[PDB]
This record gives C-alpha cells, structure tokens and sequence, in this order.
RNA sequence: AGAUUCCGUUUUCAGUCGGGAAAAACUGAA
C-alpha cells in the first residue's frame, strides 16, 4: 500500500538510546525472533552509519510460555508528532469507565501488514547486543509499522474503524477502545454472554471496571487516647486539610494544650469529640475540584505498606486526587519488592488507560540503580509507562 | 589487496564542509620520506594523486625510524574528523577475557593491514586529501587523497568492523562449530576441535579472508599457549594479563599523550580506576600533534598512581557454562566492599572491591544491597547470568529491615554466610512512645541573615535547655536540638520535633553520614535503650511545642 | 514561617555542583 508519512515533532531528531545489557538468554531469544521477522521482510539489518538507536529486550507474556521482542520506543514516541489530523483512537469512550466488564485484546499484530514510510525507517534502528561485546551488534530497522510506535495505530485508525464497524453495529452497546497495541472490548452482559461477544469480535479481527473503588481516609477508633495518639491525630488532620479546607484541627490541639509527657492518657471532650465527627464526615465528601484534564499529564505515587501492601494515588494537581488506591500483592514467597512495585505499576496503569485513557507518568519509591537491574525480570507489559525515582516522606503514616 | 566489499556511504555532519589547513613544511629529509612513502601507497592503491583543484586538505608528519633511509609518517586528521557523520558504535564495551568459554582449539589470526585493505566511500575521499611541500624551499606540493580507511580518521574502526563481519558471515554460515571473535586487527578462532581439523579449519578461513584482500601475515600464533587476543594471554585453563609498562619519554609527545592514554583506559576495564582525567586536560588545549607539552603535579603524579596499579598482574579462570556462578561480598570495612565471583573455591574469575555511600546517610544494609546489584548486571553482562551470592548478612536482619523501610527493595540469590565482619541494623526506633520516658519537646531556628541561631528543649519533668548557635541553617539547628536532647536524657526518651527533615534522616537509621552532628546523633542512639522519636505539626498550638518555640526565638 | 520534587549523562566510562516546575553544562577515553 501507499505509506501514510509521519514525521518527527518541529525541531526534534529521531532517537538516539544505548542498549541495556541482555542475558545470555534474551539475547538468543532476540535473534531468532529477530531473524524470522527478517525473513518475513518486517525489518531489515542496517548499518553503522544510521546513529539513531531505541532500546530492545525479551519480555514473556500470558502465562509465560515464551518470549516477546519489546522495543522500548518511549523516545522515537516523544519525538513523533501528535497524532489528532488523523484523531489517535477518537473519542475516549467514558463509558469503558462504567461498564459491568472489559476485556483487552492485543491487536497489535495487526500492524505488521501496513508498510512504514521509507523516510521514517531510520528513526526505528534497534541493535542486539553481544557478550562480552564479541561480536559487532545485530541492526536493524522495522519496514511496518512497529508493535509500540505511536505512529502505528492512528495510521491503521482507518483499516480498524471498517473492521469493527459490522460487529460495533451489529452490538449497539459493547464499548471498543483501542490504546496503543490494546483493544479495550467493554460490555455489561453476563460474563459468558460478554465471552461470545468478544469471540464475535474475535473471529472479526481473526479475518471489571465496575468493580474498582476509591480509598476513604478514616481516623482511628480510639479511647486510650494518649497524647501523642492526638498528636497524630493532629498532625495527619492538618495535612488532611490540604485536600479537604473544611478540616480543621483546634479543639484537639487544645487538648493537647500543656508539656505532657507522650504517654499520658488524656480525656477525649466534647471539644474533639465534636470535630473527630464533624471531620470523619468530610473525609468521605467527594473534593469538588477533582477535574480529570485531558491536557495535563496523569501522576501516579507509590509508597510502601510493608504487609506486601503498597498504596498509590493517581492526580494531575497535587492534592486533587483523581484517584487514590491499594494494591495488597500479598506474597508469602515471592516477596520481591521489585516484582511487586513492579505489578504495581502494571497494574495501576491498566486502570488508567481503562479510565483517563493515559498511561500515568510514575514516582517510584526505590533507588534507580536496584530498579533498573530487575524491573525486566518481572515485567509482562507490551508497553512500559515513564518512571521517576523518588524517597517517600510520611505520607506511609498519612494514608494507610 | 584491497578489499571488494561494499562501501560504507559516510557524511559529513550537517552544516559542515571538509578541512582545509596548512602543512607546516617539514625537513628537506622529512619531505623526501613522506614521498619515498606516499609513492608505494600510491602503488598499493592505498591512495592517489589528485589536482590542486580539491579545496580540502590535512597535514602530515613522521620523523626518522632509526633504520636506513626512512620515516615512520602519521597525518594530522583532528579537523576532518570534527567535522565527520558520527557513527554508531555497536558494542556495550571491550570483551573481558574471564567471559571467554573454554575451547579445545583455539587460533588468534591477527588480521594484517586490516584498515588498508578495507576501501573508502567515493564521495567522501574528496574530504581526506593531503599534500607534500617538503621540497626546501622553491616548494609547490604533492597532492594526495586516500581511497581506503585512513589511519586516524574517526570512521576507520566502526566501518572496518562493518567490513569484518559482513565477510565472516559467509565462512561462519558455513562452520557453527567455530567461534570467531573479532576485536580490532585479532581474530580469536576457537572451536571445541581435533587440533588436526581445527588446523585445517582455520587454512579455509585463513583463505577466506584472502579472497577478499584481508592477508593474514603467517607471524600468528601457530604455537604457544599464551595467545596474546587483545592483551589477554590466552593459556587453556587461564587467561591472563601481562602487567602493562608505561613509559615516560624526554620528548612526550601530544599524540603520546593520547596513545598513552589509550593504554590505561584499556587496562582500565580490569585495572580498578587510572583516568589520567588531569592529564586529559591538557588535550583540552591542543594544538601541532608534533609539538612537546608537559604538565604540572597533575601529571607527573597522576602517571605514577596509575604505575602502581599497573604493577600487579591479574587473571581468572574461564567460563563454565555449566558450573555456578557464585559471588561472595565481605564487608572489608567503612564504606569500601569486596566481592569476588567464582565458580570453583580457589579458582575465581573476577574479585573486586566496591567503595561507594550512595546517600549522605547510608546503612551497611543499605549498601551491601548497592553492592548486590552492581555484581548483579556486572555479571549479566559477562557470563549472561545472575550470580548465587554468599552475604555477610543474617535472613532475619534483612527480613526485618525490608519491612521497616518506606521503600521498595530486593536481592535474589540471597544465602547467609557468617564471615567475621557481620552487618546488622545498629539500632532501632520504637514503633510506639515509651511509657516513662521523659518527654523531650525540641526545637531550634536560625535568621538567615546573620546565619546564627538558638537550639534547646523543654521537658515533661521540668529540664529545660536552650543553646546559642553560630553559622547554622534552621535544618542544623533543628538537628542541633534533637542531639541536646539525646545527650541530656537518659537509655529510653520519647523526643518531639517541629520538622520533617531530621525526623527523615533518623527514620532512615542512618549507619553513617558525611554530617558529622549526624553522626554525633547517631552515636547517641546505638547507645541509648529505647528511642521514640515523633512530629508535630509546626506552629499549631501543640502543647510543649508553643514553648520551645518561643525559648529559640529572639 | 519553613520545609518537597524533577533535571542537567541520555551507548558507557574518566572529572564536580546548582537551578527550575516540562525548561536549561563539555572534552577525552572505549
């Protein structure tokens, strides 16, 4: 076909990323994979002379038969012009949000029929590593549109509509979001009756939201009321009021009131117990001025429980939380902080995509160095959200 | 023989156009030389005469070899190289000799002339034109332009590597037995092999290569266990490295200078830090690559550290893709580790110490984890693996520890191994208040300005400190406050602070610090029985708080 | 009132500190 031309962003050159070392193992596992698509004519080796360069590694899918070839074009992606000529996955369907149950399926294989326009090619050199760097590198340069290019499915936009179109008008009400390489097939039928669907769907393209729930600070259920158990108290209140201006610690600081020692036991009055009630109520009323902008990225923070719990909040605006939330990957045994984090983030950003349809941009707490030795070992995405180091303050304490 | 291989389309960076510079004229010997040269290469097909039309040009130099009438000539290729497309180098780094397996056979065939062999883009060789004045003094100029790799030009080792490989290819479709490793002008062959077929195997290949150009001379390796691939003595059960000499000339050199500082920076990959980086400031000012031009302590002293290093040889064993890998950290004191990976007790491949303090307040448990996950990738680059580790750490320290800590950790092939220097948490925070312990209320603040400030307390019991304060930020005082604190109390103190900076630092259970008043705090806690330290919110009424507050006021 | 965070290398390594809230340092050695 006539390749539809992309171009990078005003004033950007294409990628240009060293390559991560690759275990003995990965590596073999690139190359055959590599050498296939090779044969196939989806890429072709190049040169030394094409400085340009994306990441690649082995990441191993479903319940883990294999292996998968993933490009970590986060990059090539940055520098490649929006897509909203040619509107990128159109309206985001605010309805996927709501329904009984969705389902994500990997189109992506579909890209690799639609040829990438020549000029653009250089911008998609990878290279496979060699041990002990005995051997020059493998390079090569994707001739279709690639599995996590950007550019990749607003192209196909087009060839997509027309395929699901029959099926989308023969189901009035079964939502279809497509995100990147994902086809996010969202229905409120009964579990099996949304399989057929989904198989209706699914020989097509061979040609539980609903459930998810908000965290409600609540403060703790006291009588041993010592002093610092209001100190605390006080303390987390007066943070608190920096999401909810309706709060207010006073009555309880009065009580506090004097140079006690930290364990002396102190009588609750009606002062406090007046506002502990008043408060509790507004720490479950909804924040007006949550607001989810489609123009503002989507954070998301990560701290630590320790119980292989992990607690996360998504916000664009600090203290505008459109979403806040526990992950509890309770691991007797596979207790690999990292493979939880990990899940974490996976999991996390499914959400999002399902919701705001954006892959949060993520504040891990854990030092760069210990992330990047291990994150591969566990990931099983076919994409990979932008991360940024960070050291978690109290806010452990602040909403557990 | 040169090469029948394609060539590799070179540019020049955008917005640039080739060099253009003057050739100082040389000696009426020098010239004479540099002809008698420029002659056969000439004849070789190496290079070519060409008009004065070309606008581009490159000096040349080389003085007397001390044999007859010749000269060893090097041309200046600085510009033309500033203004080269960069390429893009394919390789993670150099190959490390204990990441070789071991072979039954094994041949290094030192590729001969390699660069000459291996032709020139045409449309790029306009760019490598050089002359010949040299003719005393009614000079004119000879007029010459490369048609193969030049010597120092920036594209010679990435494009001669692309030439490499495309022919090995072929041969190597052929033999999957052999394994053929090429770095620079060496071609490690082994292959698992009857040295009599291995013999024959490497005739063809050997043939191969002659068949396009690539002439390798028969001063190879034919014998001797210690086959020298890339410096790497290559016995059968042990690779080693042959102590590397560095010289010190009368006349240094700026280009020895820079050849010199190749040497180390190889070594470098084996021989724990030598970047001559003081000396490598004196390329920050280049100048004529034939002029002299030493350095000050910098230098001279720089070379000699190196030396020392230089000094002690090193070697390692092989590597069995069948036996563990098995790496073994010691706490070999503050702030500095060792580690060694091995796969047979006495018979290690690489050993190696680990000084670093990632933090300003670190933990040895914290560190001993850096520690892991260096030697971790370190060794998946290497052998392709993650080695089984050997810690001078208890399961149950790190059990407690990961769970007491904000962030997120991980180590994988952990299994304890009681070696004399043990690592354990120093000390411990209480989970809740301490019943009984005099309550410290802390607090302390500094003007900006003057940069001076008061640090004290205040106390359930009636103790109440307040210190005078010189040159401090109000994090320092704050700190200043808890340590008073810590001195003025007794094995078990609840303590109370209006910031979330020292209660950070202390949360952390800092080992150690750079912050001596760090430090000072710390001592105080691995003594003390019983610590409890909490926050409160900065100016609220809190009780004991509005009191402190006030006494370091002014 | 004070106090966070991210970035400056981006194939790696050799040599040190500061700004801003999507925004900003090189050479040499591999």
């Amino acid at each position: 076909i006539e390749t539809v031309p992309v171009k990078l962003k005003p004033g950007m050159d294409g990628p240009k990323v060293k390559q991560w070392p690759l275990t003995e193992e990965k590596i073999k596992a690139l190359v055959e994979i590599c050498t296939e698509m090779e044969k196939e004519g989806k890429i072709s080796k190049i040169g030394p002379e094409n400085p340009y360069n994306t990441p690649v590694f082995a990441i191993k899918k479903k319940d883990s038969t294999k292996w998968r070839k993933l490009v970590d074009f986060r990059e090539l992606n940055k520098r490649t012009q929006d897509f909203w000529e040619v509107q990128l996955g159109i309206p985001h369907p605010a309805g996927l949000k709501k329904k009984k149950s969705v389902t994500v399926l990997d189109v992506g294989d579909a890209y690799f029929s639609v040829p990438l326009d020549e000029d653009f090619r250089k911008y998609t050199a990878f290279t496979i590593p060699s041990i002990n760097n005995e051997t020059p590198g493998i390079r090569y340069q994707y001739n279709v549109l690639p599995q996590g290019w950007k550019g990749s499915p607003a192209i196909f936009q087009s060839s997509m509509t027309k395929i699901l179109e029959p099926f989308k008008k023969q189901n009035p009400d079964i939502v279809i979001y497509q995100y990147m390489d994902d086809l996010y097939v969202g229905s409120d039928l009964e579990i099996g009756q949304h399989r057929t669907k989904i198989e209706e769907l699914r020989q097509h393209l061979l040609r539980h939201p609903d459930k998810w729930t908000v965290q409600p600070i609540v403060l703790p259920e006291k009588d041993s009321w010592t002093v610092n158990d209001i100190q605390k108290l006080v303390g987390k209140l007066n943070w608190a009021s920096q999401i909810y201006p309706g709060i207010k610690v006073r009555q309880l600081c009065k009580l506090l009131r004097g140079t006690k020692a930290l364990t002396e036991v102190i009588p609750l009055t009606e002062e406090a117990e007046l506002e502990l009630a008043e408060n509790r109520e507004i720490l479950k009323e909804p924040v007006h001025g949550v607001y989810y902008d489609p123009s503002k990225d989507l954070i998301a923070e990560i701290q630590k429980q320790g119980q292989g719990q992990w607690t996360y909040q998504i916000y664009q605006e600090p203290f505008k939380n459109l979403k806040t939330g526990k992950y509890a990957r309770m691991r007797g045994a596979h207790t690999n902080d990292v493979k939880q984090l990990t899940e974490a983030v996976q999991k996390i950003t499914t959400e999002s995509i399902v919701i705001w349809g954006k892959t949060p941009k993520f504040k891990l707490p854990i030092q760069k160095e210990t992330w990047e030795t291990w994150w591969t070992e566990y990931w099983q995405a076919t994409w990979i959200p932008e991360w940024e180091f960070v050291n978690t303050p109290p806010l452990v304490k602040l909403w557990y | 023989p040169i090469s029948p291989i394609e060539t590799v389309p070179v540019k020049l960076k955008p917005g640039m156009d080739g060099p253009k510079v003057k050739q100082w004229p040389l000696t009426e010997e020098k010239i004479k030389a540099l002809v008698e040269i420029c002659t056969e290469m000439e004849k070789e097909g190496k290079i070519s005469k060409i008009g004065p039309e070309n606008p581009y040009n490159t000096p040349v130099f080389a003085i007397k070899k001390k044999d007859s009438t010749k000269w060893r000539k090097l041309v200046d290729f600085r510009e033309l190289n500033k203004r080269t497309q960069d390429f893009w180098e394919v390789q993670l780094g150099i190959p490390h000799p204990a990441g070789l397996k071991k072979k039954k056979s094994v041949t290094v065939l030192d590729v001969g002339d390699a660069y000459f062999s291996v032709p020139l883009d045409e449309d790029f060789r306009k760019y490598t034109a050089f002359t010949i004045p040299s003719i005393n003094n009614e000079t004119p100029g000879i007029r010459y332009q490369y048609n193969v790799l030049p010597q120092g030009w920036k594209g010679s080792p990435a494009i001669f590597q692309s030439s490499m490989t495309k022919i090995l290819e072929p041969f190597k479709k052929q033999n999957p037995d052999i394994v053929i490793y090429q770095y620079m002008d060496d071609l490690y062959v082994g292959s698992d092999l009857e040295i009599g077929q291995h013999r024959t195997k490497i005739e063809e290949l050997r043939q191969h290569l002659l068949r396009w150009g690539l002439t390798t001379p028969d001063k190879k390796h034919q014998k001797e266990p210690p086959f020298l691939w890339m410096g790497y003595e290559l016995h059968p059960d042990k690779w080693t490295v042959q102590p590397i000499v560095l010289p010190e000339k009368d006349s240094w050199t700026v280009n020895d200078i820079q050849k010199l500082v190749g040497k180390l920076n190889w070594a470098s990959q084996i021989y724990p830090g030598i970047k001559v980086r003081q000396l490598c400031k004196l390329l920050r000012g280049t100048k004529a690559l034939t002029e002299v031009i030493p350095l000050t302590e910098e230098a001279e002293l720089e070379l000699a550290e190196n030396r020392e290093i230089l000094k002690e040889p090193v070697h390692g064993v092989y590597y069995d893709p069948s036996k563990d890998l098995i790496a073994e950290i010691q706490k070999q004191g503050q702030g500095q580790w060792t580690y060694q990976i091995y796969q047979e007790p006495f018979k290690n491949l690489k050993t190696g110490k680990y000084a670093r303090m990632r933090g300003a307040h670190t933990n040895d448990v914290k560190q001993l984890t850096e520690a892991v996950q260096k030697i971790t990738t370190e060794s998946i680059v290497i052998w392709g693996k993650t080695p089984k580790f050997k810690l001078p750490i208890q399961k149950e320290t790190w059990e407690t520890w990961w769970t007491e800590y904000w962030q997120a950790t991980w180590i994988p092939e952990w299994e304890f191994v009681n070696t004399p220097p043990l690592v354990k948490l120093w000390y411990q925070l209480e989970k809740e208040p301490i019943v009984g312990a005099e309550t410290f209320y802390v607090d302390g603040a500094a003007n900006r300005e003057t940069k001076l400030g008061k640090a004290g307390y205040v106390t359930n019991k009636g103790r109440q400190k307040v210190v005078p304060l010189t040159n401090t930020t109000n994090q320092k005082t704050e700190l200043q406050a808890i340590y008073l604190a810590l001195q003025d109390s007794g094995l078990e103190v609840n303590i109370v602070t209006d910031s979330q900076y020292a209660l950070g630092i202390i949360q952390a259970q800092p080992d150690k610090s750079e912050s001596e008043l760090v430090n000072q705090i710390i001592e105080q806690l691995i003594k003390k029985e019983k610590v409890y330290l909490a926050w409160v919110p900065a100016h609220k009424g809190i009780g004991g708080n509005e009191q402190v507050d006030k006494l370091v006021s002014a």
